[PDB]
This record gives structure tokens, sequence and C-alpha cells, in this order.
């Protein structure tokens, strides 16, 4: 569905934003970072953030935009956030 | 009372001395009229300085072959009016080309302008078997 405000798509957006939560790693930071490497192998970051926070109720996600930047075919919502943020 | 006036400024003469007062001219090698038309279509610039040496030069050319600071010395305003809105009847469309996610406010307005185009050309219709004003489509 196309916004008449914003025509920011909600369907694509949100289906690659559900594997962009499900797909995250702390090794794309790091390669566009290019410090040196481990992460406990690179755990998925975001099933940890998502988990603690259901355990602890915080309802409150912090996050850091280059995060959702540094992952491939994000960039798109990186800048429709900039953009968009109030959708 | 309720006085007209008459005095020797005019709009609708000065709408045809706009008409003829376009980008064509010499120096300004294309006219600086149209790469900066161009330059702002191609969305990087918006302030196109329009000086006042030019002006005399298309005066003098087009009187060689056959006032207007006379006339900008009182109201200097209806000129942006009718001199901006023909620079709006004479925009090169197709300058370069265009994407979605280049911009912000440049897409969205088209979006809407569009869209509500086809709505009206669609719900009228139906009846049948609001005017975005120039300054909504200003960038500069």
């Amino acid at each position: 569905r196309i916004i008449w405000g914003t025509n920011v798509s909600i369907q694509e957006c949100t289906t690659n934003f559900r594997n962009f939560l499900m797909s995250f790693k702390y090794k794309f930071r790091k390669i566009l970072d290019e410090r040196e490497e481990n992460t406990t192998d690179e755990e998925l970051y975001y099933i940890k953030q998502l988990n603690e926070m259901r355990e602890l109720g915080t309802s409150n996600l912090n996050l850091d935009a280059r995060n959702l930047l540094a992952y491939k075919q994000t960039e798109d919502l990186y800048h429709q956030l900039l953009n968009y943020p109030q959708e | 009372a309720l006085p007209s006036i008459q005095l020797p400024v005019d709009y609708n003469n000065l709408f045809n001395e706009i008409t003829d007062f376009l980008v064509t001219f010499k120096q300004d090698k294309g006219p600086k009229y149209m790469a900066m038309l161009q330059k702002v279509a191609n969305r990087e610039l918006n302030s196109v300085i329009i000086d006042l040496d030019d002006i005399l030069q298309y005066q003098n050319e087009k009187f060689l072959q056959g006032d207007l600071v006379s006339a900008i010395q009182q109201n200097a305003n209806h000129f942006t009016e009718l001199f901006c809105r023909a620079i709006d009847n004479n925009m090169p469309l197709p300058t370069k080309e265009i994407d979605y996610k280049d911009d912000v406010l440049d897409v969205i307005l088209n979006q809407r302008r569009l869209r509500n185009e086809r709505m009206l050309s669609d719900r009228t219709n139906e009846i049948r078997s609001e005017l975005f004003p120039p300054n909504l489509t200003r960038r500069y």
C-alpha cells in the first residue's frame, strides 16, 4: 500500500525489515568499520536484544541507524527513516 | 469617487513583453537562462539571479531590430510574478533523468499531483459518464 503523503509503501518495507531483524549480525558493522575481528562468532544481534527485552519487558529498542545502514538491501529504509520518520 | 486613473504602466502589454522576453539571448554561446534553468531543473540551483545588464542588452537588441527598468522602479514585484510564472510556462522538463529516492518534496508532490489527477480523471468522469498554485511547483 502506497502512502498518499509519503509514497513509501508499507508492505515491502515491513517485509524486508522483518528478515532484516532476523539476518542481522555484528559483522556487517565490522566490515564497514574495518576493525579487527569475534562477538562470539557473530551471533544474531537482534534476536539477542529482542529476547532480552521480551524477558525484561522494556518495550523500547535502542538502535544505531548506522547498523541498519551497514546491512544489504536496507539503505532504502535507512534513508526513508531520515525522510519519513513519522511513518 | 472610486477613481480608476490610467497610468502608462500595464500588465497585459507587459505580459506580451514577457512572452517575447524569453530565454533567447547571445552572451547571457548558449544563453545563461537556458543552462541555468537546466541546472535548477537538474536540481543543483534555486537562485536564478537575473541581473539588469542583460535586461538592457535585450532591450537594445530588440530596439535596434525593431521602460522595463522604469517599470520596476515602482512595483518590481508584478515582474517577479509574470517573469516567474512564465519561467514556469517555459520550463525545460526533460533536462535530466529522474529518480524516486534522489530527493524529497519533488517526488512527493509529483506523486500527489499525478495521483489526484488519476483520481480526478476517474471520479469526475464517473460523474460525467483544487488548482495547484504555481508556488507549489516553484522549487527555486
